[PDB]
């Protein structure tokens, strides 16, 4: 019933593309972690951390110099306000004793490094990629995780070995935990692809290609519960929440052409990005505090779009 | 050659099963098992004349299932073209099996010769006893020790999951020639699946049947035309047990290597095109 929604809108420019781009809050400064997934003649791993300074992304600092040739990788980052911890590691063909590297700043340019092994990891027949995750306070202290998948199971034996999820304490130096997902929709024979977990105010949530809204059982099991957002040819793509409940944008095809978003089944407003032969993919609903948002996605060659959002309650 | 194989075994317990009437041979299954390394020669050498071309085939499988670590139906046009090669190899090769087959009708049927009795209103049964016993016995509990029925759940669960990855899976990849393979080997292990669903019904009907005759074979005599009616006819049930379980055991080293195989197949995917 009772919400008022005030949305706007902004506009970045960028000279060259970057296809997957990670996007959060740190000390209210927009920032961007850039991809060069190109490994040929004249580009290699190039991941710039650019922040937009009013207009267009500005590269804040490299990311290539630090870690020679490893890998290919998957970026993981930790949004303290502080400090973010950035590691490195490649993709799967034997190795499990995987020396990766980590990173520390205070700020978008001067980084520290870190030279970490971590050797045997376990997400041995576990997959993973890059995405952003935050803080998570379990009644010790506030937690850092990397939460492997199981794609495939042929019979159903247990649903505690879905997603594996291994844990630091310390910021992410010793990973000396690893926690335990129940996913109890285990439906065998459909390989879920693509986990992303995000984090939503000391909550878990995690979502792949359906939605789970996931919550704590024990210290180091956890469960996931199940909650629709499908409609007809309607997927999920993001969501973020605002005094817990969420908001929702679509894939209404399969070319991501311009996303739906709804006023939590009040309203509605349209995604316009033509007043060109793009579409609406990579959409962030970046988390700024209890009451304000943010929405970027990737339409064109070297174009974001920024689509703000103030959000409280007058009743 | 499968009746062949019932053949070949058959007359081997014909063989054995006669020839154990008389206590003193039991240094005679060097000869006869000597015979048997006969057949692995000449049965099985024959067999690999067509493993020429067959064996460059399991290259050709090898040639199919990786580009690197439309056609489908053009160069399954050669496949099917050599498999009347194959079918050939076997239909002109098969003057040699049936010299080697009907070669076992000779030494087992003048094996059977072997067998006599001192009276034939009664007999020994040293000879079922000890043959079905010592060299027979054991594989019925073999036979008899596995649940292949609720392993016909697994792999029927195999078959029907493996439908389900290719449902949604299919349903979603799709693009190239990689899902006409994965259809070949999906069917190949569906008829490989009813081979091993009815001979885990010879094993269910057949091997109760071993249950049910085998009480009237050893320890006790017959008016000896009888007891003779029981080699021939327990040897075909040692035929079919034999021969089904010899079946079950090549399609069962093929059917989970398939099951590594294609596993990784399913962990093959997404590996490559990253979805996403």
């Amino acid at each position: 019933r009772h919400v008022f929604i005030r949305t706007e809108l902004s506009f970045i420019k960028n000279n060259v593309p970057c296809i997957r781009d990670m996007f959060f809050i740190y000390k209210r400064e927009l920032y961007n972690i850039c991809l060069d997934d190109l490994k040929g003649e004249e580009d290699e791993t190039h991941i710039y951390v650019q922040k937009k300074v009013k207009d267009s992304w500005i590269t804040l600092n490299d990311l290539f110099k630090e870690t020679d040739l490893t890998g290919r990788p998957h970026i993981f980052a930790y949004v303290d306000v502080e400090e973010i911890i950035i590691l490195l590691c490649e993709d799967e063909n034997r190795k499990k004793d995987m020396t990766c590297h980590r990173f520390y700043s205070n700020d978008g340019k001067e980084y520290n490094n870190a030279e970490i092994t971590i050797s045997d990891y376990i997400l041995k027949d576990k997959l993973l990629s890059s995405y952003v995750s935050l803080p998570l306070k379990i009644e010790n202290r506030e937690y850092f995780l990397i939460c492997g998948v199981s794609p495939y199971k042929f019979k159903d034996d247990n649903k505690k070995d879905d997603i594996l999820c291994m844990a630091s304490h310390d910021k992410g130096e010793t990973w000396g935990t690893k926690i335990v997902i129940k996913y109890d929709n285990y439906k065998l024979g459909v390989q879920y692809f693509f986990l992303r977990p995000y984090i939503s105010k000391n909550d878990l949530s995690f979502h792949f290609y359906n939605f789970i809204e996931c919550t704590h059982e024990k210290d180091l099991e956890f469960v996931c519960s199940n909650r629709d957002f499908l409609k007809d040819n309607k997927v999920l793509q993001d969501v973020s929440t605002l005094n817990d409940e969420y908001i929702v944008s679509y894939g209404n095809d399969n070319n991501f052409a311009e996303c739906y978003i709804f006023f939590n089944n009040e309203n509605s407003i349209l995604i316009k990005p033509e007043k060109t032969t793009a579409g609406c993919y990579g959409g962030t609903f970046v988390k700024i505090d209890e009451n304000r948002a943010l929405f970027i996605y990737s339409s064109s060659q070297g174009i974001y779009n920024i689509h703000t959002i103030y959000y409280a309650n007058y009743e | 050659i499968i009746p062949h194989y019932t053949f070949l075994d058959y007359y081997k317990h014909l063989s054995y099963n006669s020839i154990y009437h008389k206590s003193s041979t039991y240094g005679k299954c060097i000869a006869v098992d000597a015979f048997i390394k006969k057949i692995n020669e000449t049965y099985d050498k024959v067999k690999s004349k067509c493993n020429d071309i067959k064996n460059d085939l399991i290259a050709t499988i090898k040639k199919l299932e990786h580009p690197y670590d439309r056609t489908f139906k053009k160069m399954m046009d050669e496949y099917n073209t050599k498999k009347k090669k194959l079918i050939k190899c076997i239909k002109n090769h098969e003057n040699d099996f049936n010299k080697i087959c009907m070669d076992m009708k000779n030494y087992g049927t003048n094996l059977f010769e072997q067998l006599s009795c001192y009276n034939n209103n009664f007999c020994n049964t040293n000879g079922i006893r000890y043959h079905y016993d010592e060299y027979i016995h054991k594989l019925i509990l073999s036979v008899k020790s596995k649940n292949l029925n609720k392993d016909l759940s697994d792999m029927t669960n195999i078959l029907q999951q493996s439908e389900l990855l290719l449902t949604n899976l299919n349903k979603k990849m799709g693009s190239y020639i990689y899902i006409d393979t994965i259809k070949f080997i999906h069917k190949e292990m569906k008829h490989i699946f009813n081979r091993i669903e009815y001979h885990t019904k010879i094993i269910n009907d057949k091997t109760k049947i071993i249950q049910d005759k085998i009480k009237l074979n050893i320890w006790r005599t017959f008016q000896k035309d009888e007891l003779l009616k029981r080699i021939l006819d327990m040897s075909n049930e040692y035929s079919l047990f034999i021969t089904s379980d010899h079946l079950r055991q090549m399609l069962y080293n093929t059917f989970y290597s398939k099951e590594k195989h294609l596993n990784n197949i399913f962990h093959h995917l997404i590996y490559v095109l990253q979805m996403k």
